[PDB]
RNA sequence: GUGGGAGAGGGUGGUGGAAUUCCCGGAGUAGCGGUGAAAUGCGCAGAUACCGGGAGGAACGCCGAUGGCGAAGGCAGCCACCUGGUCCACCCGUGACGCUGAGGCGCGAAAGCGUGGGGAGCAAACCGGAUUAGAUACCCGGGUAGUCCACGCCCUAAACGAUGCGCGCUAGGUCUCUGGGUCUCCUGGGGGCCGAAGCUAACGCGUUAAGCGCGCCGCCUGGGGAGUACGGCCGCAAGGC
């Protein structure tokens, strides 16, 4: 199992009987698919740098996780079934490199 | 007939033709002119004259309907480019501001042998 | 691909005594993992030819320690390839 | 003029999320400046483009945007 | 072996914005386009220019470099999986296991061929307009095969560093990529520029040798005829050795 970190940007018009639903659906995947969750940034409502889905802007979700490499191509592809996922964007943990210390 | 007063104003400017449109705020067009609205025929629109002409051509077109404030858009690169947007500052039409739009692509389409 | 764990599962199998690393038969044995994780990943992926030299490569190497096994102690040849399954 | 890292403090190259720090290397318009103007070394414009692309990907940092003079 | 490292190295799937074309609507009149000038073309069935929405295919701007990877061909959005090569620190292990390499086998830009898709832009042939003494061309408007994908052939090149591979040896200075280090620097492995000795017909090369040596393979022996004829092998063909 390796670490990885998973961006989540959905219709930033939903109320909370979507939202719940939209996340724990995120939830019920993760478990799916066996991603260990290490830890959850939520930063939500965020301007946009260009219009997506010609909405100018996204709430934005940040997860991160460790699970089998072998299974990550088929977990994106079930993040992007839902409507309002919009963007979906897996990448492998880094190191924070630093510059300019 | 529409009484906008404000809006914005497009220079499309090729090295064969400059040519203008006036819109108002939300993009449709209200009046146009050109090289060839104007009594310039052929090589004649692709230049700063004709592009000085077709744009105050333009202006008084929008005075009908009342345009005071105007914003500038400007597209492609040419011969009267420039010609154009110093005739609009003078045209009375209050410039409210200038900017360039012209579209580059990220190397998608294969251009024609002229532009290779 | 093929991490530590599964490198050490190897080198403890195949070695002469305790410590050894690069013994002739630990070579061979950790040259034919190698050849079976890229034979089975160039099963799929018939396309990659980049990686089809690397294979030549092994086998090449392979087939350099054995034939040099062969020349010296000729039954320890015999003790890793009835143990490896080749040729 | 000064320079980007000139003018900084100690920040993560790796970090595509912190756009307000992105947002000093980019140009007017969405462009990547160049080392020229961003006082960056090798290793550290290669790591830096590749996660402005991230940022841009998430909708964070533009494409492309529109000079305002001229 | 161990521990680290950089990368358009490769294959598969997924995905993002800009732009072109076309469709839909809104709005809007008289031309646009193109050239040294023009004309064919397109436009009142309403184009060009502008806003919004949609479809589709192909290529990845800035970063981008005199840069990096690869054995060569060659490889640029991003993400992930699979994966190759390579380099450095430790001085750990095996103990000459090495180098080259006629055949063989595998790879091999573009173009072309077969089968089935795909088809926006570009575009042989071809259809036109001009230029011209003439235009079987450069310039202009259209436009098919093809360029793209899958599978199977084809094996050529300025396939270029016009420099086969490996090793040892022979002043340095300077710019750079990437590691390590007691981090004005030292020490490696590549990528450039000047230049000692020396070589070279000269231009020029010069620790990335074209220098001094050594091992092995390939090849050369006047031009035209001619990479043609015959024969053979290979190929569906074009044709290749
Ligand atoms: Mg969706
Ligand atoms: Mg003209
Ligand atoms: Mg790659
Ligand atoms: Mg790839
Ligand atoms: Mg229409
Ligand atoms: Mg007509
Ligand atoms: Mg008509
Ligand atoms: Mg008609
Ligand atoms: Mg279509
Ligand atoms: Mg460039
Ligand atoms: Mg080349
Ligand atoms: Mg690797
Ligand atoms: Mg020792
Ligand atoms: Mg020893
Ligand atoms: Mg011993
Ligand atoms: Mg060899
Ligand atoms: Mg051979
Ligand atoms: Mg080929
Ligand atoms: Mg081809
Ligand atoms: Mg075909
Ligand atoms: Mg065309
Ligand atoms: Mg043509
Ligand atoms: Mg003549
Ligand atoms: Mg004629
Ligand atoms: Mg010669
Ligand atoms: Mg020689
Ligand atoms: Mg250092
Ligand atoms: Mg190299
Ligand atoms: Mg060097
Ligand atoms: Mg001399
Ligand atoms: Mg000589
Ligand atoms: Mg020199
Ligand atoms: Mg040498
Ligand atoms: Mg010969
Ligand atoms: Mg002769
Ligand atoms: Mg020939
Ligand atoms: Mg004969
Ligand atoms: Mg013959
Ligand atoms: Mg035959
Ligand atoms: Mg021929």
């Amino acid at each position: 199992m390796r670490r990885y970190e998973v961006n989540i940007v959905l219709n930033p018009n939903l109320d909370q009987s979507q939202l719940a639903l939209e996340k724990e659906i995120i939830q019920r995947a993760l478990e799916n698919y066996g991603a260990r969750v290490e830890k959850v940034e939520e930063l939500g409502l965020r301007r946009l740098a260009y219009p997506i889905a010609k909405d100018p802007q996204g709430y934005f979700l940040w997860y991160q996780v460790e699970m089998p490499e072998d299974r990550v191509n088929d977990l994106a592809r079930e993040l992007r079934i839902r409507d309002n996922v919009r963007r979906v964007m897996v990448v492998k943990s880094q190191e924070p490199f630093l510059a300019n210390a | 007939k529409r009484q906008v007063a404000s809006g914005r104003a497009y220079i499309h400017a090729s090295y064969n033709n400059t040519i203008v449109t006036i819109t108002d705020p939300d993009g449709n067009p209200i009046t146009w002119s050109s090289g060839g609205v104007i009594g310039y025929k052929g090589s004649r629109k692709g230049t700063p004259y004709a592009a000085q002409l077709a744009a105050l051509d333009a202006a008084k077109k929008a005075m009908a309907y009342g345009m005071q404030s105007v914003d500038v858009i400007v597209r492609g690169t040419g011969a009267g480019r420039e010609q154009a947007i110093r005739a609009l500052q003078a045209s009375g039409l209050q410039v409210k501001s200038i900017v360039d739009d012209t579209p580059v692509p990220h190397n998608g389409c294969r251009p024609k042998k002229k532009f290779r | 691909p093929i991490t530590k764990e599964e490198k050490q599962k190897v080198i403890q199998e195949f070695a002469r005594f305790p410590g050894d690393t690069g013994s002739t038969e630990v070579q061979v044995a950790l040259l034919t993992l190698r050849i079976n994780r890229l034979s089975e990943h160039l099963k799929v992926h018939k396309k990659d030819h980049h990686s089809h030299r690397g294979l030549l490569m092994m086998v090449g190497q392979r087939r350099r320690l054995l034939r040099y096994l062969q020349r010296e102690d000729p039954e320890r040849y015999r003790a890793l390839i009835e143990k490896l399954g080749i040729r | 003029k000064a320079k980007v890292k000139a003018t900084l403090g100690e920040f993560d190259l790796r970090d595509y999320r912190n756009v307000e720090v992105l947002k000093r290397f980019l140009s007017e318009t969405g462009k990547i400046l160049p080392r020229r103007r961003t006082g960056l070394s090798a290793k550290e414009q290669r790591i830096l483009a590749k996660t402005i692309k991230r940022a841009r990907i998430l909708g964070l940092l533009p494409f492309t945007e529109k000079l305002v003079r001229k």
